[PDB]
């Protein structure tokens, strides 16, 4: 996360971190329930074997994955359908700094959450385009971006499975290592999952926005994935 | 602005319009309160709440 602020005690409890064999974080995820993590399909190529860490705001509990459910339509070419659900081997114990984000009902999310002014992205990714991963979990409020502005700003096709968020000029954005992590939207003090950090043409580049997987487009898919 | 378009129909969470009237509902792990609008956590660590 470039810019933004440190997540303080209990502020981003739904954050999960995917860590490779060498215990290094490479992608984020969102806690959905005691057994399920939401992440990006593209993250599944960044490591052969990985585990999920929850609860640590400062990299300075670990859960193994039982089942990886990847959207069969994901394409490395367009990043369309960039979503995956992980079922853990052991259930997460909720506590300070460890709690799930809410999944909203689809039509309501579209009319009430996606229409708010901003959402919140978080992660342990780089704090500058060139840099090391953050040892501290960060968060950043990001304005929802008009779909037309979004497509106009982009060198690549923005599908209906994606949405833009961020700033046009102000230098704040998600960045490398944040992929797969939560985009949540607050409504009356309750935080609902609304996006998955997906891709961007660099980090915080002028005239560019962050591109997120639109969770509303996959609510039924997610619900089905959490049953088997 | 009317019904769900007016302050989310006074619902804490999900608002739907059925037969010209507001029906509120809640995420899993919450129960709809007796007033039919508020959502009450069923446990510790209900979804979407900061642990403050
Ligand atoms: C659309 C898709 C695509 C375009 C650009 C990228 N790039 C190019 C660099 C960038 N890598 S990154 O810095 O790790 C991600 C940064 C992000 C910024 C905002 C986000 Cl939301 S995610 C990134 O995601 C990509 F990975 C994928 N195609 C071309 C493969």
């Amino acid at each position: 996360i470039v810019g933004g602020q440190e997540c303080k005690d209990g502020e981003c409890p739904w954050q999960a971190l995917l860590i490779n064999e060498e215990n290094e974080g490479f992608c984020g995820g969102t806690i959905l329930s005691e057994f399920y993590i939401l992440t990006a399909a593209h993250c599944l190529y960044q490591a052969k074997r990985f585990k999920v860490r929850v609860g640590d705001r400062n990299t300075e509990a670990v859960h193994e994955v039982e089942v990886v459910i990847k959207h069969n339509r994901f394409t490395k070419e367009t990043y369309d359908f960039d979503i995956a659900v992980l079922r853990l081997k052991t259930p997460i114990t909720f506590r300070m700094n460890v709690a799930p984000a809410c999944l909203p009902e689809r039509d309501w999310a579209e009319s009430t959450l996606m229409t708010q002014k901003t959402g919140i992205v978080s992660g342990f990714g780089r704090t500058h385009e060139k840099g090391r991963q953050s040892t501290r979990l960060k968060m950043l409020e990001v304005p929802y971006v008009d779909r037309n502005s979004c497509k106009l700003s982009s060198s690549f096709i923005i599908t209906q499975n994606m949405f833009c968020a961020g700033y046009d000029t102000k230098q704040e954005d998600a960045c490398q290592g944040d992929s797969g992590g939560p985009h949540v939207t607050r409504f009356k003090d309750t935080y609902f999952v609304t996006g998955i950090v997906s891709w961007g043409e660099g980090c915080a580049r002028k005239g560019k926005y962050g591109i997120y997987t639109k969770v509303t487009a996959f609510l039924k898919w997610i619900d089905r994935s959490m049953k088997t | 602005r009317k019904l769900c378009s007016l302050d989310n129909g006074d619902c804490d969470q999900f608002c739907h319009e059925e037969q010209n009237s507001v029906v509120c509902s809640c995420a899993r792990g919450y129960t709809l309160a007796d007033n039919g609008k508020a959502c009450i956590p069923t446990g510790p660590y209900p979804c979407g709440k900061q642990t403050l």
